[PDB]
RNA sequence: AUUAAACCUUGUACCUUUUGCAUAAUGAACUAACUAGAAAACUUCUAACUAAAAGAAUUACAGCUAGAAACCCCGAAACCAAAC
RNA sequence: UGGUGAUAGCUGGUUACCCAAAAAUGAAUUUAAGUUCAAUUUUAAACUUGCUAAAAAAACAAAAUCAAAAAGUAAGUUUAGAUUAUAGCCAAAAGAGGGAGCUCUUCUGGAACGGAAAAAACCUUUAAUAGUGAAUAAUUAACAACAUUAACCAUUGUAGGCCUAAAAGCAGCCACCAAUAAAGAAAGCGUUCAAGCUCAACAUAAAAUCAAAAUUCCAUAAUUUA
RNA sequence: CUCUUAUCUUUAAUCAGUGAAAUUGACCUUUCAGUGAAGAGGCUGAAAUAUAAUAAUAAGACGAGAAGACCCUAUGGAGCUUA
């Protein structure tokens, strides 16, 4: 596969939603599919990641090694990236964490509807 | 296998749909017209102004020779039958020293064409045959019809 | 169903994810005193404050490579400009 | 056999879904110099537990209680 | 399951054998009894004693003594001896 | 009758439960229903990197082999003892015989309680627990063709030269001009030969890139409320 | 035989007495088409269908069967005889 399918142009940045600076440091990647009738490479990979049970979130940085590894399984996970409205959580408030479905962890859950 | 006959229908590609057919477009511009026929003109021109009167006889299926043997025949009454497809015709009146003439010019008829007074030998070709639909003759390029080209051919 | 319809408000789009039906305590005493909390959701706190600190980790090790990194550009940087004599 | 629209949707979205993919993929945060020995000091550390956990292996003690409690079984009424 | 025995719904007898398959093929009227894994030379393990061990014959520069731990059933065509 | 429970690599049968691990390469064998050797697996011991990945450099020709550092990760090497397994099936790729299809060699995958009609081999599926909960995956159905071609007429030279009796546009054979408004020195017809049927001639019409075999039919139906 | 018919006996059917054999996984034991290995009472899809009985016929399922029949082979065995 050409490079240029992971070179972004500025549509697909807009699509997206992605800024080309500052990018996004962790991966959310959860496995949709099974691994049963593939290859020995793509199992071996998947069980690498620890991503043995499907839509099981895992917290991967975003870096060379861990990207390289990702587009192998590509086609098996989902990624968004982390967002921290909030900033990263403190020691006191690491039992109040709350990861939304949206990819924002906030680290105050006040038990009240956002409405 | 089920999925891959998915891919073929894929890759049909999706076109666009016109606003508006063809057929039920608003009229657009069209091609300008150009004059192909464009020598005809200048043999119809030539003869209508050299010849006042053109009397005038719907041709009844005539073959061509006869008309050279016509042509011939009414040399001898100083007369010419120059004839030219009428579909050139029509245009004449568009570039010619007249432009009202299109009615009476309207079907293709035998055009005797004669610049000199005989009127004796112009009626001598009407006595060769009746029965054809005679229009009549443009007494000084003018409309007359039948009974109007006897009150004017004098 | 209305999966896909959550998502877009932002809720979960199965209701048994994250919401106040499953977070909540399910009962409480009739003399008034709070119900223990409850074994899943002690659980499922257990995880969750263990992938934050996680994320605090990784997060704190990116920023030491992020710093290691210019700092290993500021030895480079250091040893071209060098004299003697 | 002619394919069902709903399956033709389904193939869509997930080449729809694995492009966003390709998109998060072609942004990364290191670049190659960084990645380098960011990780080396957790690694080695937790190799030398694996090592102290895997020749671990002996066999296990043996006490008297053991043998000194089976007496026990002819405890009865006073 | 059910208010309800039957209706509605679900479900291609068993062993053996074939390919890890039988809509193949073998065997079975049923009841009761009877009907098929047996050996310690060495090792591991449990202990006694220790440059010694074993109640004679053995082994030994930690060995030696004791204990425990194991390997089916039925069925030929035949072959030979001695009588009838 | 006894030897005799003869022997039988053959046929058949061979009686409780639970937990763990777990079959299908190379070499030789009267060998392919078995056995030995390598390799695996396995137990014990010694002590440390291993697997995936891996830039550039070569090697070849002009994504694997090799393997810096990493990274993701937890096994690996050596020593000692020891066997069992060593025969698939089908699907799908790459080749070679070949020309259908087959016959092989090599790589990849599989063993639903879901789906494709029933469906070992295809698709969705990480184990298995109770509950009259919930979100989803695959999922036998699908929605005739045309963008030059439609009306009218057909005269004269020369029946032009050619073995043709004769062949005149039209048996052969020719080159290939004129008049005319328009006539092809002829386009298909007709042809004792020609007369003769039209097509093109001129006048006058009107147009403008493929689809959705023999017992007995076999769900029933069904084009529009977002 | 054309061209079959009639009568009598045996059998047959009824009453009463006595009373086997091969066989047998269980069966609440249907038809059509499909599927499958030539192949379906038991699967797939249609159809038919009060319960229980009673009396008749042997064409087909290229019916089911045996070590039946014939010919030939073996750088197969084994046995026997030798000049
Ligand atoms: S709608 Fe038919 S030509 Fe315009």
């Amino acid at each position: 596969i050409p490079d240029k399918v992971f070179q972004p142009k500025p549509e697909d940045h807009e699509k997206y939603g992605g800024d080309p600076q500052n990018p996004h440091k962790l991966h959310i990647v959860t496995r949709i599919r099974s691994t049963k009738r593939r290859p020995y490479w793509e199992k071996d990979t998947i069980k690498m990641l620890g991503l043995q049970k499907a839509h099981s979130p895992q917290i991967h940085k975003n870096i060379p090694s861990v990207n390289a590894k990702l587009k192998v399984v590509k086609h098996l996970i989902r990624i968004q990236p982390l967002k921290l409205p909030q900033g990263l959580p403190t020691e006191e408030t690491m039992s109040s964490t709350c990861l939304k479905s949206t990819g924002e962890l906030v680290v105050q859950w006040h038990l009240k509807p956002v409405e | 296998h089920f999925q891959r006959q998915k891919l073929m229908a894929i890759t049909e590609y999706i076109p666009p749909k016109p606003a508006i057919n063809p057929r039920c477009l608003p009229p657009p511009p069209k091609p300008p017209k150009e004059e192909s026929v464009r020598l005809l003109r200048q043999d119809i021109v030539a003869v209508f102004r050299d010849n006042r009167m053109i009397a005038v006889c719907q041709n009844v299926a005539l073959s061509a020779e006869d008309k050279l043997l016509l042509r011939h025949q009414l040399r001898k009454h100083k007369i010419f039958i120059k004839v030219f497809p009428s579909q050139v015709l029509k245009p004449f009146l568009e570039n010619s020293k007249y432009r009202n003439l299109l009615p009476l010019f309207v079907g293709h008829n035998l055009l005797l064409v004669s610049e000199e007074p005989k009127v004796k030998e112009m009626v001598r070709v009407l006595k060769s045959v009746p029965f054809l639909p005679l229009l009549g003759g443009c007494v000084d390029d003018t409309i007359l019809s039948r009974q109007g080209l006897v009150d004017y051919a004098k | 169903a209305g999966g896909q319809w959550r998502l877009q408000q932002g809720l979960a789009a199965n209701p048994s994810g994250y919401g106040p039906l499953t977070e909540l305590p399910d009962w409480s005493f009739a003399d008034g005193r709070p119900a223990p909390p409850m074994k899943g959701q002690l659980r499922r706190k257990a995880q969750r404050e263990k992938l934050a600190r996680r994320v605090v980790l990784l997060t704190q090790e990116m920023d030491a490579g992020i710093q290691a990194w210019k700092l290993r550009q500021q030895k480079l940087q250091e040893e071209r400009k060098k004299e003697h004599d | 056999r002619t394919v069902s629209f709903q399956a033709k949707e389904s193939m869509i979205r997930r080449l729809e879904v694995e492009a966003e993919n390709h998109y998060w993929l072609s942004m990364p945060y290191m670049t190659a110099e960084q990645e380098c020995g960011h990780a080396a000091e957790r690694r080695a550390q937790a190799f030398e537990a694996i090592k102290a956990a895997a020749t671990s292996k002996f066999p296990k003690h043996r006490y008297i209680a053991d043998q000194l409690d089976h007496l026990n079984i002819s405890k009865k009424w006073s």
